[PDB]
C-alpha cells in the first residue's frame, strides 16, 4: 500500500444517462448503507427578483407531502425504514438525499421519485410554511457568519442574481403564491438538470433499473443563467452591540473547472484556519495562526473558496474584537502578498499535503461521497477521480502558486463585508492599497 | 483618540465602491454647475453687501482725496 496504489484502487464512479437526461451515478464499494439523492441544478442563481426565495420554499415544502404520500405518510415511510431524509439548497444547487440501508434501496428511489416530481404544494401548508420561513429568517439574522457571507455576496455581485440570498427577501416570503412555486418546480426541476447519485452499496445496474422504473415519466429530452460581474465594494454594518466583529474579504476567484482552482486551494491551505480553541497555538506553520495565537488578536478565522460556475469568491473571513481588525487586515494582506511575491517551496509542500488530506478525508461515508458525485456531475461535468486530484496537486510548485496568486491577488479590487463593531476596519482605500506592495 | 473607540453607532449601513471601477469625474459639468450656482445664491446675499460697502467707500475716498488735493477763494 503505497498511497498512490490506494488512490488507484478506488472503485470507479459509474455513470449512465437515461433518455430523459437523468445522469445516474453510483460508487458501490462495500457498505450495507447508502445515500441516494437527486442533485437539482436549481437555486437562487436562477431566480428573478420576484421569485427570489422560491427555491427555499420548494425545499421546505418538498418533504411535507405528495399526492401518492399525503402528508405525514411520507415521514412515516422515512422513519419506519430507518432512513434519514435531508435536503440542502445553495445558490446554484439543490439536493434531497435520503440516507438509508442498502437493502431497501428500491423503496427509497421510489420515495425520491415522489418528492422531486410529484409534490403537493398545499395552500394551507404553504401558509404554515410561510410563517416558518419568516421565523427561520429571523433566526438566521443571529447567525453572524451567514449574515456576513450574504453581505459579501450582495456587495460583490451587486446587480446580478448571485447577490440574491438563498432565503430571499422577507417581503417575497409573504408575496410568494402557489402559482410561482408550481412554475418554479415545473421550470427548474426539469430532467436534463438532474443528477441521481447514490453511494454505499448500490449496484449500478439496479440503480439504473430503478431510475428507469420510477423517474421515467419526467420532462422530455431558455433559463441558463447570465454571466455575473464582480464589483469591488464593501458593506459595513456598524453595530456596536455585537461582542465581536465578523469581517469577510474576497476577490474574484476561478470558475468551477478552471484548473487554477488546484493551485489556489493549495495557497489558501498555506494560510489555514485558526480559532481560540485550537491546540499548538504559537507553533502552527501558518504565520497568521502563529501571530494570532501570540497576540490573541483573532477569535476565529478561515480561508474560503466559494466558487461558482462563471466566477467565484476567494478570500478569508475572520472574527475578532473591536480593537484588532486593523492588525488582522494588515497581517492577512501581508501574508497574501508574501505568497504572491515569494511563495518558496516548503510551504507549498505543506499546502500540497494539506489539500491531499482535505480531499481524501472529506470523501468518507456515503453522504459525503454521494455529495461529491452529485456536485461533480453538475459542476465539472464528470466525477474527478482522486487519482486525477493527486496528479493535479503533484505538479503544483512554488512558481505556479506565485503566478496564480499574482494573477488573482496582486492589485485586485476586493469585496469587503463587515458586521458588528467594525469601526476599526480600514476604509476601502487602505484595503485596496494593501493589495499592492511598494517593496515589490 | 484613535480608531476603535471614538463613539457608538448602530443600525447604520454604508455601501461604497472601488475607486478603480467608478468614474473619477461623474457629471462634473452636468451637475457641478447647477450646484455651484445654488451654493453661490445661498451665500451671495450675506457675502456681497460688506464688500460693496467697501467698494463704495473706496471710490468715494479716492475721488474725495483727488478733489481735496486741488485748487479752489484766492
Ligand atoms: C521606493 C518606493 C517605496 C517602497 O518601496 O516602499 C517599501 C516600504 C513599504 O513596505 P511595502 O510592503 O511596500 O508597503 C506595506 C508595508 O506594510 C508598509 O506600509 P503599512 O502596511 O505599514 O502601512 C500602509 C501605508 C501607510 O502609510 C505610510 O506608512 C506612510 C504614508 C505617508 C503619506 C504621506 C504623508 C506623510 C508624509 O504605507 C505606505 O503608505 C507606504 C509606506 C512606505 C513609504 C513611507 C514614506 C513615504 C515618503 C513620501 O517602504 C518603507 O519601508 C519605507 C522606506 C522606503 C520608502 C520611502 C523612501
Ligand atoms: C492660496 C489659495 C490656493 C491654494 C490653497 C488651496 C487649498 C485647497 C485645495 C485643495 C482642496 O480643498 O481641494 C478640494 C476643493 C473642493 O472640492 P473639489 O476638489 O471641487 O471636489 C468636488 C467637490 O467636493 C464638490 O464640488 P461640486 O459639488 O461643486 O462639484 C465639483 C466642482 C464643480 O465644478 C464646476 O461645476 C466647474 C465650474 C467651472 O466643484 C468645484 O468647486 C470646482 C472646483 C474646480 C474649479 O477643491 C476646490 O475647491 C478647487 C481647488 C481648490 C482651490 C479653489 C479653486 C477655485
Ligand atoms: C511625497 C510622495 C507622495 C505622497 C502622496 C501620494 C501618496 O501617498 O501615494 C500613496 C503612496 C503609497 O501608499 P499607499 O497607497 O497607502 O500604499 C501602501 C502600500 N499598500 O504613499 C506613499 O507614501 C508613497 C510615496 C512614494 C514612495
Ligand atoms: C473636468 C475638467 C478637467 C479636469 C482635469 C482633468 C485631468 C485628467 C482627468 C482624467 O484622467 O480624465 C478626466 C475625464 C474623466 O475621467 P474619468 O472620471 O476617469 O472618466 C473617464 C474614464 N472612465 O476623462 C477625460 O478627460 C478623458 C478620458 C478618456
Amino acid at each position: 500500500a503505497t498511497y498512490a496504489q490506494a488512490l488507484q484502487s478506488v472503485p470507479e464512479t459509474q455513470v449512465s444517462q437515461l433518455d430523459n437526461g437523468l445522469r445516474v451515478a453510483s460508487e458501490q464499494s462495500s457498505q450495507p448503507t447508502c445515500t441516494v439523492g437527486v442533485w437539482i441544478d436549481a437555486g437562487s442563481r436562477y431566480e428573478n427578483e420576484k421569485n427570489n426565495g422560491a427555491g427555499y420554499f420548494v425545499e421546505h415544502l418538498a418533504f411535507k407531502g405528495t399526492k401518492n404520500r399525503p402528508g405525514s405518510a411520507l415521514e412515516k415511510e422515512v422513519e419506519s425504514m430507518g432512513a434519514h431524509l435531508n435536503a440542502y439548497s445553495t445558490r446554484e444547487h439543490t439536493a434531497y438525499y435520503i440516507k438509508a440501508l442498502s437493502k431497501d434501496l428500491p423503496k427509497a428511489v421510489e420515495l425520491l421519485a415522489d418528492i422531486v416530481q410529484n409534490c403537493s404544494l398545499e395552500d394551507s401548508q404553504i401558509e404554515k410554511e410561510r410563517d416558518v420561513i419568516l421565523q427561520e429568517l429571523q433566526e438566521n439574522d443571529s447567525s453572524m457568519r451567514d449574515v456576513v457571507f450574504d453581505y459579501l455576496h450582495a456587495t460583490a455581485f451587486q446587480g446580478t442574481p448571485l447577490a440574491q440570498s438563498v432565503e430571499g427577501p422577507s417581503e417575497n416570503v409573504r408575496k410568494l403564491s402557489r402559482a410561482d412555486l408550481t412554475e418554479y418546480v415545473s421550470q427548474h426541476y426539469k430532467a436534463p438538470r438532474m443528477v441521481l447519485a447514490a453511494a454505499g452499496g448500490v449496484e449500478h445496474r439496479q440503480l439504473l433499473d430503478l431510475a428507469q422504473k420510477h423517474f421515467s415519466s419526467l420532462s422530455g429530452t431558455v433559463p441558463a443563467f447570465t454571466p455575473c460581474r464582480f464589483t469591488g465594494s464593501e458593506i459595513r454594518h456598524r453595530d456596536d452591540a455585537l461582542p465581536l466583529a465578523h469581517v469577510a474579504i474576497a476577490v474574484e476567484g476561478p470558475g468551477w473547472a478552471n484548473p487554477d482552482n488546484v493551485p489556489l486551494q493549495v495557497a489558501n491551505a498555506i494560510i489555514g484556519h485558526y480559532d481560540s480553541t485550537y491546540g499548538g497555538g504559537t507553533h502552527m506553520s501558518s504565520t497568521l495562526a502563529s501571530v494570532a495565537a501570540t497576540r490573541k488578536l483573532c477569535q476565529s478565522f478561515q480561508t474560503f473558496n466559494i466558487c461558482y460556475a462563471e466566477t467565484g469568491l476567494l478570500g478569508a473571513h475572520f472574527v475578532c474584537d473591536n480593537m484588532s481588525i486593523d492588525d488582522m487586515m494588515f497581517f492577512l494582506q501581508g501574508q497574501w502578498m508574501r505568497l504572491c511575491t515569494s511563495a518558496t517551496e516548503s510551504e507549498v509542500v505543506r499546502g500540497k499535503n494539506i489539500l491531499r488530506n482535505a480531499l481524501v478525508s472529506h470523501l468518507d461515508g456515503t453522504t459525503p461521497v454521494c455529495e461529491d458525485i452529485g456536485r461533480s456531475l453538475l459542476t465539472y461535468g464528470r466525477r474527478i477521480p482522486l487519482a486525477e486530484w493527486e496528479s493535479r496537486i503533484a505538479e503544483v510548485d512554488a512558481s505556479v502558486v506565485r503566478e496564480v496568486c499574482s494573477k488573482y491577488f496582486y492589485d485586485q479590487c476586493p469585496a469587503v463585508a463587515g458586521l458588528g463593531p467594525i469601526e476599526q476596519l480600514p476604509d476601502y482605500n487602505r484595503i485596496r492599497s494593501g493589495m499592492f506592495w511598494l517593496r515589490f | 483618540r484613535e480608531f476603535g473607540h471614538l463613539t457608538r453607532m448602530r443600525h447604520v449601513i454604508t455601501y461604497s465602491l472601488s475607486p478603480f471601477e467608478q468614474r473619477a469625474f461623474p457629471h462634473y459639468f452636468t451637475k457641478g454647475i447647477p450646484n455651484v450656482l445654488r451654493r453661490t445664491r445661498a451665500c451671495i446675499l450675506r457675502v456681497a453687501p460688506p464688500f460693496v460697502v467697501f467698494y463704495l467707500v473706496y471710490t468715494w475716498g479716492t475721488q474725495e482725496f483727488e478733489k481735496s488735493k486741488r485748487k479752489n477763494p484766492a
